[PDB]
């Protein structure tokens, strides 16, 4: 009985490989002085 | 003719080399940026 | 190359996607209501209402 709606997971899959590739095709940064 | 015109300020040569430098700068700064295999910038 | 990378994760999430969606999925008209109480409690395990998920 231990059971998870597949939106979960599939969502989950979705979303955390969108995050991962956006932060993924950073190779540089530019972090301006205030 | 011989000796030349002579340069006197070399400050113009200055102003220059430090604008070339500058945008050589620039353009190495976003040259990775170029092209499919190229990256993203934060 | 990160783009390789890339790409490599984008062609294993379509694939999972579609690997659930085709091998690991339960229809709950099969299970009924029970279905429903069992993922209830599921999602609340894991939090202070946990063991009383019961009810
Ligand atoms: N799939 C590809 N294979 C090889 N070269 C490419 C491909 N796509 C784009 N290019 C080349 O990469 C260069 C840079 O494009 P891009 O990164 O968008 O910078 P820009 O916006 O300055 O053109 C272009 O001159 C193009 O000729
Ligand atoms: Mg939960």
């Amino acid at each position: 009985g231990v059971f998870e709606p597949t939106i979960v997971k599939v969502k989950s899959l979705k979303f955390a490989t969108e995050a991962a590739i956006t932060i993924l095709r950073i190779d540089d940064l530019i972090k301006l002085h205030p | 003719r011989g000796k030349g015109a002579y340069q006197d300020r070399d400050k113009p040569a200055q102003i220059r080399f430090s604008n070339i430098s500058a945008a050589k700068a620039v353009a190495d700064a976003i040259r990775t940026s170029l092209g499919p295999k190229g990256m993203d910038k934060m | 190359h990160p783009t390789s990378v890339i790409s490599g994760y984008r062609l294993a999430c379509k694939e999972a996607v579609r690997y659930i969606n085709e091998n690991l999925i339960v229809n709950t008209d099969e299970l009924g209501r029970d279905c429903l109480i069992n993922a209830a409690k599921t999602s609340m395990s894991s939090k202070i209402i946990g063991i009383n998920g019961d009810f």
